[PDB]
């Protein structure tokens, strides 16, 4: 197992703590070890290993922006990397049902998604973080050279215009971009009075990007019309942006269907070729 | 996991 | 609380549904604090202490990039707050866990690894005050000692006994030859209840260290003495093994200022207006 086999090391980093009452967590790059207060990232290959070290930077930069809310703060590294883990519960769609949950809820997003636009002028982050040429290109060639032969042809053609789209799309890099903002990955304070933003934790896809990626991922997490409301207060309701937004949030299904591709999730892939066969 | 991105 | 009252109506926008009694209030000089259970909010006492928001806010910036082996509070404002001249508040993030009690270091090992984990904070405070552009962020007050004397004087021998003046005298004395050192960064009030832990999983974890009023670029010897102070010798003398730090002169620092540790709790009460903590820090002196 994998307690038992970094017993030495879980010993130095989390003194007296049980190995056996931890729980590990098993990403692509990284099997992560749950203490109450901090995680223990793991490298799974030579690549994840090599790439640590940069991971760990980028973790620090985020530390240090204003984003409104907590993010994953390292605490160590050595191979392994520490971090801080961020208190607090996702929040229930339904909860957006109440329209004053829905108005603070909404201002707190504006704020997380302002601060990560803000840092995406600052030098810190755009050297550390990364930002590639063309990665919706290269998602394109991805999904038809791995997805297309397991699809229908009517899904090939549905999927092509979905790619197709993708042209359009201006290859902005003004903000830092989470890239998975889902309602799993934004922490929430709950029950003592209205909902208060706690952090935001899972920033493995964070780049320099195009902001409507995250306003995809609250759309794609909590609806249009909670997305709208983000969109209006925030300044963020031009047809530009609209645009963007809906050709990103095209693409989720064929990023879960490639990803579980490439993963062997055979679950995740029957559900992201859902309507594609 | 999961269309959100995963 | 009538701070808590007197500032309802802003504490209702950034508090939404919390009630007063879910509150706290910490007295600070320029700024009393109030604490939610995530968050903690500085509220400004006059307009020199609001103009004072912007540069804490950059200044907590600092702290959350630093590499400390912890966490510290975080500023919840955007960046460009720091450009304002003044602010009306100021929200940090809360840090979790709680002090830890003195006895807890009776146990030989408990105490061992409760030092290591100042150690890495201290040495990570000692870096970032090598660090060219942390030192150009924050105050380095000079001749902070001899200013110091001039205040217990001023604001706290009015306060004394003849008997406890001349006490003070003593420790004062040696103030003047102290080496002004700015070195490290210093949190300069880093007693037991600002040194946060958890202690749910296993042996004490450091959690965060809250209360940054008083940083600066300073002697670590203002942190070391703090530490001394609430713990002990056998405690402190176990840290600066660990981190390299038992030379004579930096021991001979901490002495010196480890005897005025109690008067910099009373300056500090007797600004901030705390009755309890005068009270306390003026024990032996009236």
């Amino acid at each position: 197992g994998i307690l038992q086999a970094n017993r030495v090391l879980l010993s130095r980093l989390l003194p007296g703590v049980e190995p056996e009452g931890l729980t590990v967590r098993h990403g692509q790059f990284h099997q992560v070890v749950i203490a109450s207060d901090r995680v223990v990232c793991l490298p799974r290959t030579a690549a994840a290993a090599a790439r640590l070290p940069r991971r760990a930077a980028v973790m620090r930069v985020l530390a240090g922006l204003d984003l409104g809310c907590r993010t994953p703060r390292p605490l160590c590294e050595g191979p392994f990397l520490v971090l801080s883990r961020v208190p607090g519960a996702p929040l229930e769609a339904d909860a957006l049902e109440d329209s004053k949950v829905a108005e603070v809820v909404a201002a707190q997003y504006v704020t997380l998604l302002s601060g990560l636009a803000s840092a995406g002028a600052d030098e810190k982050v755009r050297a550390a973080l990364p930002a590639p040429q063309g990665r919706w290109r290269q998602f394109a060639a991805d999904v038809r050279a791995e997805l297309f032969p397991l699809m229908s042809d009517g899904g090939c053609r549905q999927a092509e215009r979905e790619l197709a789209a993708l042209d359009s799309l201006p290859d902005i890099t003004e903000a830092v971009v989470h890239g998975n903002l889902g309602a799993e990955n934004v922490l929430w304070v709950r029950d003592d009075g209205l909902p208060r933003l706690s952090g935001v934790i899972d920033w493995d896809e964070v780049s320099i990007g195009d902001p409507a990626e995250d306003l995809a991922a609250i759309g794609a997490g909590y609806g249009k019309d909670f997305l709208d409301q983000v969109l209006t207060l925030g300044g963020w309701s031009d047809r530009r942006m609209a645009t963007r937004i809906a050709t990103i949030r095209a693409t989720f299904a064929l990023q879960q269907a490639l990803s579980a591709c490439r993963d062997g999730d055979e679950e995740e892939l029957a559900d992201g070729l859902t309507g594609y066969r | 996991k999961a269309x959100r991105a995963s």
